[PDB]
């Protein structure tokens, strides 16, 4: 049923696609270090969806792609504080079970679809009416 | 698995290229781990450089994709190990085989030429002050291209 | 006579030419204005790729026509 | 009590000075990793494959760690170039002390020279001499 | 009786009851032949202000064999190498059993005040002591400040 | 009933009074870095109380004021060795429960009073007649 | 309870902020304000964003507000620890002065440094001795600490 | 005649002055010796704050008296 | 006449000497060729340590014999 593309070349595909901004503009992603040959540390950003308590609040995240990417899902962590089901409020780490694309990970997926999934779950109705902290607050560490 | 890929992999193992190590991944037959020894009489002498090679699904119609994993000071390699050479890009021909791609990268290490620059920043200094560029490449060689194993 | 060539980045440059001029001449005439060496330039006009040896009159390129510049990678 | 004990650092400088001056066959060799590390904890070891084995004439490199309690406590030993051998983990390269007699029955008369010579003697064991050995030039991570 | 040779006991006792000025030294409670030593950098020396750790071990043949001494604080000095080993005549071929621990410590303390680059240990340190002595003393002061500030 | 003084302005008050020798002189405190705008790492010093085994021995300590100072108590650590109840003898760190001003911390307290009570606790009858190590000995770390 | 002056000043500062200056109360202490001052144009601090703290002491407006930088800055009137030398924050404070005017005075101090009173003596002497090198050092510090720290 | 002013620090400065001299003159002349700016100075003597316009003889300041110098508390 | 001086480093140097020459003279002549100061040299020949005061003929050191050079460490 075809063969798999190894981690680093897939990450170079995702890196080049993060820099030429084709698509929504609701999501954006790139390398954290820019010179990190491991290609492990990525920074992601989601623009708040209209019609929500998240609306036009810009959230920045830290995505870590492990040695088994994209066969295994990446760890995702919010750095801008946020109240969201699945999102821990002391850490910002994401519960994989809370996100279908992370609970049901498939190697056809990319970092773009993970961020776009988080924005779609921001338009989910269990989250759109949550009480959010004042803008500008972030957890430390 | 394409019938060309098996027969090419076998001849790369039966007769390896002098100065170059290359083997398939035991979990991916299109994925090869490569080690290239720094050519003699060059700023990279003494160093051993890791590279990755992947044969995409459309190979040999599409070129093999290869990149450095040991950071290296060279006008045709960027910060993340990508290689600029025509044979891996617009001037790839399906009649070319992996052995010649590896040999061409080895030859690029001995004849760096900055008129077409990938990382223009190192290349314009290779033009401005080639001597200090050569010794910076030697320093990087001792830093990243030794202590490899 | 003046003609324009647009690169696909979206810029337009104007050159004073003569129909006598060869396309190698207009390529040098672009290089003098944009520093792009003639070997990296490809000029196209009216669904035809221009050769270096022929002239503007060979391709029937008249007053204030527009050619397109494709850069070789 | 039956003898005098040599404190850690003087014994480790003893072992270093003999590691640099031609002790015995040369099938084993050892030295400091940093060469300027006054702690004297991190050492590099090397074993020549024993005759009549699948390990034979393969040079193996190791990392030996002498803790604050050396030589009253045994040192940590770890292979860095891959090898197939009983007691040697195959993802890490760390050595099982229980599998190695001189580490399972440690005595303060022992040195890193004797640990390396024990690993080489254990390469000649009949449970070890005919294992499939990995391609030469391969190494574990870290 | 006496736990070990009585010379070791009487020298340990005289070293604790009447210590050498500028040198602290006391046995390890788990090895009576093993002494922890601290030498303060003498004044009129690049090492002033610093406190330097040393080890002393009385080998089994002491006092027929010389005591073993080495620095544990890194120090910039022509007679101390990368690992704290000391080149001192009385600790080698010029040892005599009539010598005492107190005087070995005194000679090391004096070695700190009068470095002389005729000895070839730490060859680079000695030949830069001969090359630019001003920079050598400022390097030794810098190293004193680096390694001897927060050691004890 | 009262107003709260935020961390940094309170620490600058404590810094100014540490340099203008107000009070006993039995204790002294100041910044470690002098250029650390975080104002987190402090150095403290206690003079041994008379009539004790601590007498006229100079003790130096390291006091760290966290992000919630002075609403939360500071961490205290001896660096010069000492035998004293509550002071761990391999590390030198102070057990907060053994010291009242740290076990019952109140935002009116300062690092000055922490040092002054540690000196008061040296005259306690459980501490005052303990065997002390030779002068000049200190932990590492 | 809070003084009606502090409430009305806080309200007028949030509804009509000072150009180039953000200032907002802390949600857990209403006497505590987080301030951000943009480096004024045509001065070595341009491009940088400088964090400050402001606290209204218990005696305000009889006592002056307490202000200090939290971004390291090269300036003759700011010291190693972010303290500011400014007359209105000390002996020449008057109760009729307002928070917004203190903020304006700090913003103006950023474009018009004066080494006549030196809180940080080394920086003030560098400014008087070699103003060119002082300004380029302050530009370097701006690029170091006042960028990529927002 | 010479008089001295004692600061809040505990330092004493002695300058030779004349009854002709104004208190503005005494302020400027302590500045001449110790550099304290004249506007930052306030002079107090015998339960009275001295103003700049008057002279020593108006305040009945006779030989070798002591004034006290209060500085305006300028933070830095 | 010529004699040889062999050090334990493994090198041999040849000196042209006369039987009249003192061992002090031979030490200075090896210093001129090997830079080794004479006070660091000790010369050995036929089971005997040569002293500075005597001559080659006192020790019966004849043509193309070999002396051994031991260096003193201090």
């Amino acid at each position: 049923t075809g063969v798999k593309v190894p981690r680093n070349f897939r990450l170079l595909e995702e890196l080049e696609e993060g820099q030429k901004g084709v698509g929504d503009g609701t999501v954006s992603w790139g390398l954290e270090d820019d010179e990190d040959m491991t290609l492990t540390r990525w920074t992601g950003m989601i623009i708040g969806p209209p019609r929500t308590n998240y609306e036009n609040r810009i959230y920045s995240l830290k995505v870590e792609c492990g040695p088994k990417y994209p066969e295994a899902p990446p760890s995702v962590r919010f750095v801008t504080k946020i109240n969201m089901n699945g999102i821990n409020n002391s850490s910002g780490m994401v519960d994989a079970r809370s996100i279908p694309v992370l609970a049901k990970w498939q190697n056809s997926y990319s970092i773009k679809v993970v961020l776009q999934e988080l924005r779609r779950l921001m338009m989910s109705k269990e989250n759109m009416k949550l009480p959010q902290p004042p803008e500008g607050q972030t957890y430390n560490n | 698995l394409p019938r060309r890929i098996i027969k090419e992999t076998q001849r790369l193992l039966a007769e390896p290229v002098p100065g170059i190590k290359a083997e398939p991944d035991e979990s991916n037959a299109r994925y090869f781990h490569v080690v290239i020894a720094g050519p003699q009489d060059s700023p990279f002498e003494g160093g051993t450089f890791k590279l990755e090679l992947f044969l995409p699904e459309e190979y040999p119609m599409a070129a093999p994709k290869v990149r450095f994993m040991t950071k290296i000071y060279h006008p045709n390699v960027d910060k993340l190990g990508r290689i600029k050479l025509d044979i891996l890009a617009d001037k790839w021909s399906p009649a070319l085989q992996i052995r010649t791609v590896l040999l061409s990268i080895q030859a690029l290490l001995s004849a760096p030429n900055p008129d077409d620059p990938l990382a223009n920043d190192v290349a314009e200094q290779w033009k401005t002050n080639e001597a200090q560029a050569i010794e910076t490449a030697r320093a990087w060689t001792r830093l990243y291209a030794m202590n490899n194993i | 006579m003046q003609i324009f060539v647009k690169t696909l980045t979206g810029k337009t440059i104007t050159l004073e030419v003569e129909p006598s001029d060869t396309i190698e001449n207009v390529k040098a005439k672009i290089q003098d204005k944009e520093g792009i060496p003639p070997d990296q330039q490809r000029l196209i006009f009216a669904g035809k790729q221009l050769e270096d040896g022929r002239t503007l009159s060979d391709y029937n390129i008249q007053k204030e026509s527009t050619l397109h510049l494709v850069l070789r990678l």
